């Protein structure tokens, strides 16, 4: 539910 | 949102946890080069090309030239006086039974270097390796980090791919392991560790007061960290050269270098 680092 | 100080001071002037998140602006404010564009490169790539579990399982080497580079620059950069102004605000505050945590998605150590204590790095260390055989994560400070990346790691395009067999690449000292070693950094497409998360949840749960300095708002999950804080009426303030994705939904936003905001700020 929190996510894998990214980047939006 | 507001860019009056002197109602940030009144908020600070009596807050007991503060939590402040900082970004790459801190870190380039020292000359630390961030390669996050528009115009921050590596060869011909940014972190987010390089960072990743994928290139390092494709070309082990040229990742290995990027974070090489990276750790060796380090040795003329120095804190800033918006590290120095976080690490001070941290040891003044503390005598006054006030607690002051720091946040960091940086992995240049900068704001341990000023003397800061209750540090937070969610994305790791570039002064840190893990190995990918048996898991040990070993402080390593070494220039240069192995023999066949003496000379390497230019950073200027056309420059070429040194190609180290992975045999010759970082590997692990523990006896009768030999394992390849990564960098112990948090990559595109993967978890933050989940040990450091819930620091960070019981960190920005209990905060009246929080600070989020040269974040650019666009890696997550670091960039919910603040609105969350934000949620609960937590005035947020963003210290930051540019507006964010983010921006509006906190109480300030105080413009320029974190350097010249900060030490005001926190004095
Ligand atoms: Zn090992």
């Amino acid at each position: 539910t929190i996510m894998p680092k990214d980047i939006q | 949102p507001s860019s009056s100080m002197a109602d940030f001071r009144k908020f600070f002037a009596k807050a007991k946890h503060i939590v402040i998140i900082s970004g790459a602006g801190v870190s380039a404010e020292s000359g630390v080069p961030t390669f996050r564009g528009a115009g921050g490169y590596w060869r011909k790539w940014q972190a987010q090309d390089l960072a990743t579990p994928l290139a390092f399982a494709h070309n082990p080497s040229r990742v290995w030239e990027f974070y090489h580079y990276r750790r060796e620059v380090m040795g003329s950069k120095e804190p800033n006086a918006g590290h120095r102004a976080i690490a001070e605000c941290e040891t003044r505050l503390g005598k006054q039974g006030r607690r002051v945590v720091v946040i960091t998605q940086n992995i240049d150590e900068l704001h341990r270097k000023a003397g800061t204590k209750n540090l937070l790095e969610i994305h790791g260390s570039l002064f840190k390796t893990r190995c990918t055989s048996c898991g040990v994560v070993a402080e390593n400070y070494k220039s240069p980090i192995c023999p066949a990346l003496s000379g390497k790691g230019a950073p200027e395009p056309g420059t070429q791919d040194a190609s180290i067999p992975v045999e010759k690449l970082p590997r692990c000292e523990e006896a009768g392991c030999g394992g390849l070693l990564r960098p112990h950094v948090v990559w595109f497409g993967e978890n933050l560790d989940p040990a450091i998360l819930e620091e960070v949840d019981r960190e920005l749960a209990h905060c009246d007061l929080c600070l989020v300095v040269g974040t650019s708002s666009v890696v997550y999950p670091a960039a919910m960290f603040a609105p969350q804080v934000a949620a609960r009426g937590v005035p947020v303030a963003e210290f930051n050269t540019e507006t964010t994705p983010a921006t509006n939904r906190f109480r300030f936003h105080f413009q320029g270098p974190c350097g010249t905001t900060l030490p005001e700020a926190l004095a």
